[PDB]
């Protein structure tokens, strides 16, 4: 048998891999671990950018395999579009601060 | 916290332009004669 | 293989204890007898001033510069031979 | 605040430290191989070991004690030591190569034939046999206290990782003994110089792998390791399996193969 | 690319100045060492 | 012996703006302190003895 | 603050920074070498003493040149300013490993000017082949400290590799695919795996001389039964691989200069290029005899050593046909940088095929260690590496220091250094053909005409050199601060403004999966 | 034969650029020719090809000190 | 020997050193063209107004690219291996002479028939007599039958030299410890020079070879002298 006498992460961890953790439970990605799934992207159902400020660099990889991706700032207001296959973003700030 | 933008993010000083003359001379001019005081240092022992 | 058991399902830690127990450790037993035994000090060849062997090309940086870190008087000869 | 899993890393003055070390250790290898002085040499290996312990003891700090090693720093530090053990597997490469170049075609000078005239190897059946189920127990043994971790029983861990340094520290005596009634030399030629180099470094490699294992035994001891997160424990296995399959290779080329 | 206009402007003759002392960093030290070759040769 | 790496976890986290190889306590700093001394001390005789070995003796 | 920012760093631009100041002091130390070489030869008879003197300079120019100038610069210095940038990432993988990386090359140029001020100096060329590298024809420490200088540098690549291959693969954005990373990203991770595979070879060689020189090994003395070829092969092993390392990264640079002054959002034929730079990688491993093809080896290895060699010219077309048809179709911009790519496309194409040339055994008999090597290696490193290198400087001065430079003193400085080592290094070709060696401090008098004409080339890329000092001083004197910069859709490092902030992508980049 | 004897023949045993091997072997072809004809009482002219080519091949530091190691008791190959 | 203002290989003294010239031609024609193609695109991409900078499909392009390129080796490949396998089949040497590099001079050693061997230095330029060329002549030249298969055997008593003759396109390392082989065959008589071709140490640009090729029985009569 284990007598046991090692810890558990759930016991132990601390710091940020602690709040990783936690959030995975929770099914969040607070510290953008995954990949977010696009939306259609169309000025009804824009792409949304969640941003602990008022602006965030997105890229856009237009079609899936495109060697190139396209980076621009997206700021908070009305939905933008990527410059090269017009996509519509939009930011959607908050704060983690708790 | 450190210094941003332009002319702070660099170990040496750009406050002063002639300041920053001597310091780069010293810098690259010392790189440059090293070579030469190399060779004078071995010509003057045998 | 030269092997034959037969993959024991249990617990990891279990089988690897199993095999630290009933295998590992006692190979190194066996070893360490079979040492214990062809271990007897072994008579020491004619010294042959081969240029092959016993390089001086500079004095070592420890000792007299001749003896090699490790010298062994009953085994390393020097250049000149074995001493004594 | 970051939004992302990486670390940033506290400024640190060990970089610096374990440079100036490299610099005190190399002139004073210089200054004991010309000037007949060790004093810059011993300079140099007091501050790299105070390098290696502050250093260590830090990532100990961040990892253990702040929580800085989510998923994806682990993942990270995976890669560096793999890419690590692939840097010394191309070491020893060059040391077989030296080995394989020199006994495949012996020169004159050898009396055109391998082992050289006047070489006595080492019997391969005798203490380098031992010295192989020795390693390759360890390996067993490492493989029972990584089982043992996973599972959560810190006793089992504890003897296995224990067992692990013993036959690690028994390699090392043997072979240190082995290397004082050799007959042979590192100044016997060829012979002399592919043997005790490429051993030479295995061992230092020992040594290396052997204080890892302690280190993690020490942190076992202290309750640092969890069931799922270990990668010192990782790394320090990953290391002695590297070290032990070496010693495989140098068995079979060297003692066996060119005996 | 854009910028904004000097903020310390660098006149011609403090051009001339920049470039004449850069110059005379590298030339003078190896010009030394250079012109005395002959008499290092003997020592 | 007894866990108490929740102690050490308070310690290493305290909100005092020490960066992580002086946050253990004042053996930090002493260690160091020396290790710096041996470094900048230990260069400085590396440089003199260059300086001796650039020119010939005996 | 200033120790804890500067010597203390775990920030990926503040280490590039230190990188870059350390090749440029290093590029003078090896522009002066480099004139103390055609100064010897500028005229027939003995300038400075016997080949002692002269092999030294030799040999220090060339380790310079390399470990201290190129390396630092396109790995240490444009690696850790640009890699993280390009990839959204927050830093390197270990930023503190970072740091030992830089701060072991001042002791390790230390190490290498104490060579040469001990003793005689080192004068072995920069391969150190025994047995004139031994302790018989090379007594004392200044060989010693070769090798040791050589240790340091070896440990800082290894751990710089270890960080870029481990960053490139484990830090970019989650949507991110290898196959969506610049082509500058590309070119230091392949660097990278070369550094990490080749230099523990040249650790083990230079090690074996170390011991042959200093503990009685004999692995390089026939006396022992070892073999001084032994060392050839253990140091090319390392030797062929290096001079890739030395042009990858400067092939990276070349991709985003052309198709940035092209007005393109990508190089042409993105896949064919990442495919091109591993071929060259991996062929850059199997070809390392070329070097040895006077040394007494069968007919056999000959011929595979050939047609290996000159199979590395396809991957290389590839890249350079690939260049051009980025150029193809632009709006195209005559900046500074892209003088100096266009120069560098011709003038490595020049130097790539005098390789193809003498990658021919049956030829190679006659053109080894003669100057046709040196016009050669000069064309690719002194022209395709140095034109990359000064191609990136002007280009991403801006981004790195917030200033611009004056654009017309920079076609200026292109113009002289282009007109100098065209004139070094185009003769060379005639005094390699007509058999002047290598390594020797003077000539038959035959050969005096194109040593003149090398010699006063030499003195042009000085005054190239000194203005660009001069061009330097002249941006930060001014401070003409940036504002707006085309094209940073397709050119994220320059997206965080100019200089970005110390901390950048502290929140990361958002990249769906479609 | 040795009357019209130019030079060693081309061997192919030894068909490369390096030719150690060839000057030693028919150095201990010799001296073991030798050796056996003065040990049945024979006559050594029998060994004299041997003597022939690796004359014609080995430099004579390396004839040098392999005469000086059989004396000296020092010479490493089997004769 | 080379000659002032020369830009090409010194001329032929040897079949094998024609062959080379040829395959030389042939290579530097291709050298020429591939360089010129280049700079001339390079002008072609940089002197319209014309712009085309939507996405480029590079499939097609890339055969070309590496299938031309592939052929051009294949051209270069075929006449350089036809000389590698040439310069390595056996022909029956005359003679066999041996070369010693010094530190730094080279010796010579005809053994043969008679132990005939001597030492070879450079003439001082203080020395040179009349119209002799600096740095290259010796005191005792290498004294060889001319449109004769000689063979010679390369090493040293040192560290690493190299035996070179640019005209009869040898070159060959001389290691200590071992022994290289070239074959030489000068079709001409003369005075045919080289130098030490790697780096030795303090006088590596001082340790010439001068081949002088005379009828055989002109190389009998002065070796008879030489014992
Ligand atoms: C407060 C206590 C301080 C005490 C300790 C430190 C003293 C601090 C002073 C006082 C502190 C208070 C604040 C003062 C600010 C700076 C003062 C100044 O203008 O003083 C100047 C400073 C800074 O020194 C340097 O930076 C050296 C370069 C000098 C200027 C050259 C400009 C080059 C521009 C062109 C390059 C383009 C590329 C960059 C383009 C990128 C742009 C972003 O001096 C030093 O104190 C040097 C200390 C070393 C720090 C690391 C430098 C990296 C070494 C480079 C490798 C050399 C290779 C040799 C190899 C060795 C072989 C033997
Ligand atoms: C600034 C540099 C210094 C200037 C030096 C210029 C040279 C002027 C000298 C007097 C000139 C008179 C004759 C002109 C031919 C000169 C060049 C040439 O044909 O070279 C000659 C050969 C050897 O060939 C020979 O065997 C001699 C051929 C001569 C035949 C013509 C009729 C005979 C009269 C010539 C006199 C000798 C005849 C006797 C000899 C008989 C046989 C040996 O040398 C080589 O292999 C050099 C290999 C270099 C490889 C680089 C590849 C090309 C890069 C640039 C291409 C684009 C252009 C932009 C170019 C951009 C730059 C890269
Ligand atoms: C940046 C450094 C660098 C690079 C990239 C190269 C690239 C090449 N080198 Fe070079 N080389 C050196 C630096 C470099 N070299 C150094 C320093 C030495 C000397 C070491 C010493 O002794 O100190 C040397 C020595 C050297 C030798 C040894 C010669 C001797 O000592 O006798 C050889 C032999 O094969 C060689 C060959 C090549 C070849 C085939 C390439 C190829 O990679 C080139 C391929 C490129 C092209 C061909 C041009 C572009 C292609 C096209 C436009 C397509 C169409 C072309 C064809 C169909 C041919 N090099
Ligand atoms: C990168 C490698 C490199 C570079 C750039 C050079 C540049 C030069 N080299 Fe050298 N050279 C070698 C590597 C290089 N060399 C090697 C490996 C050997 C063989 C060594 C051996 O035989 O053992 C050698 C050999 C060699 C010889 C033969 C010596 C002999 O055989 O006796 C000669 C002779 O003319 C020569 C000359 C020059 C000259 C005049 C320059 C000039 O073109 C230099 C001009 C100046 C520069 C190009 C500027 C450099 C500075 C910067 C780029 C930094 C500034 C940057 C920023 C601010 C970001 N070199
Ligand atoms: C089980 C082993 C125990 C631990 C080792 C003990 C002592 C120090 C050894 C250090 C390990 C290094 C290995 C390689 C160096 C040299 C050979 C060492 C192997 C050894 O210890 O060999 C001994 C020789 O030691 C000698 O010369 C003396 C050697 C001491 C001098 C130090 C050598 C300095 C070499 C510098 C290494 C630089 C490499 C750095 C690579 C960095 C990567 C870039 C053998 O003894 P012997 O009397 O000849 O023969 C036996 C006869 N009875
Ligand atoms: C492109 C390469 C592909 C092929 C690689 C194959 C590898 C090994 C082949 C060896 C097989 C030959 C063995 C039997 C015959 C004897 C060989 C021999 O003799 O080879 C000798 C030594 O080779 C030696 O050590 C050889 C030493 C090996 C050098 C290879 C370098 C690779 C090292 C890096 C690998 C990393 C892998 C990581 C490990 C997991 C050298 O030749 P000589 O005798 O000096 O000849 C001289 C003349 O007299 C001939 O006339
Ligand atoms: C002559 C003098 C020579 C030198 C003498 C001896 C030198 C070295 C002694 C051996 C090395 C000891 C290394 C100790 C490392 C301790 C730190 C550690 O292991 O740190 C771990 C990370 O791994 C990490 O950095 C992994 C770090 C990997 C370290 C790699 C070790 C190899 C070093 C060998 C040196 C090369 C020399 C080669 C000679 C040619 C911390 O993460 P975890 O373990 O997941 O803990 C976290 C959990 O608690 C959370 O719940
Ligand atoms: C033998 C030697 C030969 C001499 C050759 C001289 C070499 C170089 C000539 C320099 C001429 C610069 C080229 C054109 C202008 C660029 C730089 C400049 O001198 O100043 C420009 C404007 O002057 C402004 O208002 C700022 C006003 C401040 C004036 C200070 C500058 C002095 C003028 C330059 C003359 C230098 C001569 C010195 C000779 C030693 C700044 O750059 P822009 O024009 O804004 O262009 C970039 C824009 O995209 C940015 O938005
Ligand atoms: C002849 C004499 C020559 C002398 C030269 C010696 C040079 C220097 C001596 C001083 C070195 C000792 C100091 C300890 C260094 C430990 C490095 C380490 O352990 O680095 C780690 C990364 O490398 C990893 O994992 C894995 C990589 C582990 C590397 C360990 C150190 C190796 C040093 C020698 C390298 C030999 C190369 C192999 C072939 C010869 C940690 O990365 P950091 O950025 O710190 O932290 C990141 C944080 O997230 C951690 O919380
Ligand atoms: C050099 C000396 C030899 C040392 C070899 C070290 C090999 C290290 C590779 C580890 O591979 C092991 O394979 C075992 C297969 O035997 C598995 O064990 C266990 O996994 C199962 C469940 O986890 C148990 O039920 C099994 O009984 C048990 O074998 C286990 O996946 C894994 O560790
Ligand atoms: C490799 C690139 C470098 C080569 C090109 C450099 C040209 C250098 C410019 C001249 O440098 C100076 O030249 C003076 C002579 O013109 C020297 O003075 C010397 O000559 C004068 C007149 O003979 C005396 O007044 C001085 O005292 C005496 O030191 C002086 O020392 C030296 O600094
Ligand atoms: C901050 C700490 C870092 C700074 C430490 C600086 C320490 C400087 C100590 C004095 O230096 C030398 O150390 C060696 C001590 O053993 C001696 O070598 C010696 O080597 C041989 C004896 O082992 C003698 O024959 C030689 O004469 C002798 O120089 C030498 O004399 C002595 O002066
Ligand atoms: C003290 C501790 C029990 C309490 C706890 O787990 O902290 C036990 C558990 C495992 C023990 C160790 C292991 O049994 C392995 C070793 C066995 C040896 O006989 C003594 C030392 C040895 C290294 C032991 C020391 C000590 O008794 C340990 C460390
Ligand atoms: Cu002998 Cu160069
Ligand atoms: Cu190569
Ligand atoms: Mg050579
Ligand atoms: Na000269
Ligand atoms: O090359
Ligand atoms: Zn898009």
């Amino acid at each position: 048998a284990s007598g046991g006498g090692v810890p558990t992460d759930e016991e132990q961890a601390t710091g940020l891999e602690r709040e990783v953790m936690l959030a995975a439970r929770k099914g969040q990605d607070p510290y953008n671990i995954l990949a977010p799934k696009a939306t259609s992207g169309t000025k009804e159902d824009p792409n949304l950018v969640p941003s602990i400020t008022n602006k965030r660099i997105v890229g856009c990889i237009c079609e899936e395999d495109n060697s190139t991706v396209i980076w621009f700032w997206l700021h908070k207001g009305e939905a933008q579009r990527c410059p090269s296959c017009g996509t519509h973003y939009k930011l959607v700030p908050h704060q983690l601060a708790h | 916290h450190y210094e941003e933008g332009p002319g702070k993010n660099i170990p040496f000083s750009v406050e002063n332009k002639w300041r920053l003359l001597a310091m780069m001379t010293l810098f690259f001019g010392s790189g440059f004669a090293a070579p030469f005081f190399i060779v004078r240092h071995q010509l003057l022992k045998k | 293989a030269s092997a034959a058991k037969g993959d024991h399902g249990g617990t990891g830690a279990r089988t690897w204890r199993f095999l630290t127990f009933g295998l590992a450790l006692p190979s190194v037993a066996l070893c360490t007898l079979n040492s214990w035994l062809h271990s007897g000090h072994r008579e020491r060849p004619a010294f042959i001033p081969y240029h092959h062997l016993r390089i001086r090309t500079k004095p070592f940086s420890w000792g007299d510069g001749n003896h090699t870190f490790f010298h062994n008087p009953r085994v390393n000869p020097l250049p000149t031979g074995y001493e004594k | 605040h970051q939004t992302h899993a990486y670390h940033m890393v506290n400024p640190s003055p060990w970089p610096l430290t374990g440079a100036l070390s490299a610099l005190l250790m190399t002139s004073g290898l210089t200054m004991w191989f010309h000037f007949n002085s060790m004093t810059l040499l011993m300079i140099g290996l007091t501050t790299n070991m105070l390098t290696m312990y502050q250093w260590w003891r830090d990532v100990i700090r961040e990892s253990t004690f702040q929580g800085h090693h989510t998923p994806a720093v682990q993942k990270g530090l995976r890669y560096g030591m793999i890419l690590f053990i692939i840097s010394e597997v191309l070491f020893f490469t060059g040391f077989f190569w030296a080995f394989y170049h020199s006994s495949l075609a012996p020169t004159p000078e050898l009396g055109g034939c391998w082992p050289p005239t006047g070489i006595h190897p080492l019997n391969p059946l005798e203490v380098p046999l031992l010295n192989t189920s020795v390693l390759l127990a360890s390996g067993v043994s490492i493989t029972w206290a990584h089982h043992s971790l996973m599972e959560g029983d810190r006793k089992h861990m504890l003897q296995a990782l224990f067992i692990t340094i013993t036959l690690g520290v028994y390699f090392t005596l043997l072979q240190a003994s082995e290397y004082y009634e050799a007959p042979f030399t590192i100044s016997d030629g060829v012979y002399g110089s592919t043997f005790f180099v490429a051993t030479g470094f295995h061992g230092l490699h020992v040594i290396i792998g052997s204080t890892f294992l302690i280190v993690c035994f020490f942190r076992q001891l202290k309750f640092h390791f969890t069931s799922n997160h270990h990668f010192g424990f990782e790394a320090a296995a990953w290391y002695w399996h590297f070290v032990d399959v070496v010693w495989l290779f140098l068995y079979v080329s060297i003692y066996w193969w060119g005996s | 690319i854009t910028a904004k206009p000097a903020k310390t402007p660098t006149s011609p003759k403090e051009q001339a100045i920049g470039l004449s002392v850069t110059f005379l960093s590298f030339l003078l030290p190896a010009g030394w060492v250079l012109y005395h070759l002959d008499n290092y040769k003997k020592s | 012996f007894e866990n108490r790496v929740a102690e050490k976890q308070k310690l290493f986290q305290e909100d005092n703006g020490l960066p992580v190889h002086l946050k253990g306590g004042a053996t930090d700093n002493i260690l160091y302190r020396v290790t710096m001394t041996l470094c900048l001390g230990g260069t400085l005789y590396s440089l003199y003895c260059l300086g001796w070995a650039s020119f010939p003796h005996k | 603050m200033f120790i804890n920012r500067w010597l203390f760093s775990t920030n990926h631009k503040d280490i590039g920074t230190l990188y870059l100041l350390f090749g440029a002091w290093a590029g003078m130390v090896g522009t002066a070498l480099s004139l103390l070489i055609r100064a010897e030869l500028g005229q027939p008879g003995t300038l400075l003493g016997d080949d002692q003197i002269y092999n030294v300079v030799v040999t220090a120019h060339a380790f310079v040149m390399i470990f201290f100038m190129v390396m630092p610069i396109m790995i240490g210095g444009f690696g850790n300013w640009l890699v993280p940038l390009m990839i959204g990432a927050p830093d390197m993988a270990f930023p503190r490993m970072n740091n030992m990386s830089f701060w072991l090359l001042p002791p390790s140029f230390l190490l290498l000017l104490a060579s040469s001020m001990v003793e005689a100096g080192a004068g072995t060329g920069w391969t150190v082949y025994p047995p004139l590298a031994g302790n018989l024809a090379h007594a004392g420490a200044s060989v010693d400290l070769t090798i040791f200088s050589l240790h340091l540098a070896g440990v800082s690549s290894i751990l710089g590799a270890i960080n870029f291959i481990t960053t490139i693969i484990n830090m970019k954005p989650p949507a991110m695919s290898q196959y969506q990373t610049p082509l500058f990203v590309w070119s230091v991770m392949i660097t990278a795996v070369l550094l990490l595979l080749s230099l523990p070879v040249l650790a083990a060689g230079i090690t074996m001389l170390l011991t042959d020189r200093n503990l009685n090994t004999t692995f390089f003395d026939p006396a022992g039964g070892g073999d001084p070829i032994l060392y050839q092969h253990l140091f090319w092993f390392f030797g062929h691989p290096e001079v890739y390392i030395l042009i990858l990264p400067g092939f990276g640079m070349i991709s985003h200069i052309v198709t940035y002054y092209s007005g393109k959002k990508e190089p042409f034929g993105y896949m064919g290029m990442v495919w091109a730079m591993m071929s060259i990688g991996f062929l850059g491993f199997i070809v390392w005899a070329h070097h040895m093809f006077t040394v007494g080896m069968d007919v056999d290895t000959r011929a595979y050593f050939t047609s290996a060699t000159m199979i590395i010219a396809i991957p290389t077309g590839v890249k350079v046909f690939s260049w051009l048809a980025t150029l193809h179709g632009g709006n195209i911009k005559w900046s500074p940088a892209m003088m100096w790519a266009l120069g560098f496309i011709f003038l490595f194409t020049v130097g790539g095929l005098t390789g193809i040339v003498l990658a021919n055994s049956s030829l190679d008999i006659v053109l080894h260690d003669t100057y046709y090597v040196v016009a050669h290696f000069h064309y690719v490193l002194s022209m395709g590496a140095v034109f990359a290198i000064m191609g990136g400087f002007v280009h991403w001065f801006p981004l790195f220091s917030g200033y611009t430079l004056n654009d017309t003193w920079a076609k200026i400085h292109f113009a002289i250094m282009f007109v100098g080592v065209n004139m070094t290094f185009f003769p060379q070709h005639f005094l390699g053909l007509s058999g002047m060696p290598r390594r020797y401090s003077d000539y038959p008098d035959a050969y005096t005409m194109w040593n003149t004409i090398s010699s006063m080339g030499s003195f042009i890329s000085l005054t190239a050199v000194m203005l660009m000092v001069f061009i330097i001083w002249e941006a930060f004197a001014s401070k003409r601060e940036v504002l707006t910069v085309d094209l940073t859709t397709t050119n994220l490092e320059w997206l965080n403004g100019c200089p970005p902030p110390y901390h950048t992508f502290e929140e990361p980049t958002y990249v769906n999966l479609k | 034969k040795i009357k019209n004897y130019q030079t060693a023949p081309f061997d192919s045993r030894f068909p490369n650029q390096n030719q150690t091997r060839n000057c030693w072997q028919n150095y201990l072809d010799f001296h073991r020719c030798e050796k056996a004809m003065t040990a049945k009482g024979g006559d050594v002219s029998v060994c004299e090809w041997y003597r022939r080519v690796y004359k014609s091949l080995c430099p004579i530091s390396w004839v040098s000190t392999w005469d000086d190691r059989r004396a000296e008791g020092t010479f490493p190959g089997k004769i | 020997m080379a000659y002032p203002m020369q830009l090409g290989f010194q001329d032929a003294t040897s079949p094998i050193m024609e062959e080379l010239l040829h395959f030389h031609d042939h290579t530097l024609m291709i050298v020429f063209l591939i360089s010129s193609l280049v700079l001339y695109i390079i002008s072609l991409m940089l002197t319209t107004k014309l712009t085309h900078t939507s996405t480029m499909d590079a499939q097609e392009v890339e055969t070309i690219w590496t299938i031309l390129p592939a052929i051009i080796l294949i051209l270069i490949a075929l006449p350089s291996l036809r000389i590698l396998y040439m310069m390595d089949e056996i022909n029956n040497p005359s003679l066999t002479v041996k070369t010693m590099g010094h530190q730094w001079y080279w010796s010579y050693e005809y053994t043969d028939y008679e132990d005939l061997s001597f030492d070879s230095y450079m003439i001082p330029t203080s020395e040179l007599k009349p119209g002799e060329l600096r740095l290259l002549e010796v005191d005792n030249r290498v004294v060889l039958p001319m449109e004769m298969t000689i063979r010679m055997l390369v090493s040293s008593e040192d560290v690493l030299h190299s035996w070179a003759v640019p005209s009869l396109g040898l070159k060959t390392d001389a290691i200590p410890g071992r022994l290289n082989q070239t074959t030489l065959m000068s079709s001409r008589p003369g005075l045919y020079y080289g130098q030490c071709s790697e780096i030795c140490g303090s006088n590596h640009s001082f340790m010439p070879i001068v081949l002088e090729l005379v009828p055989l029985k002109y190389f009998e009569k002065w070796s008879a002298s030489m014992l």
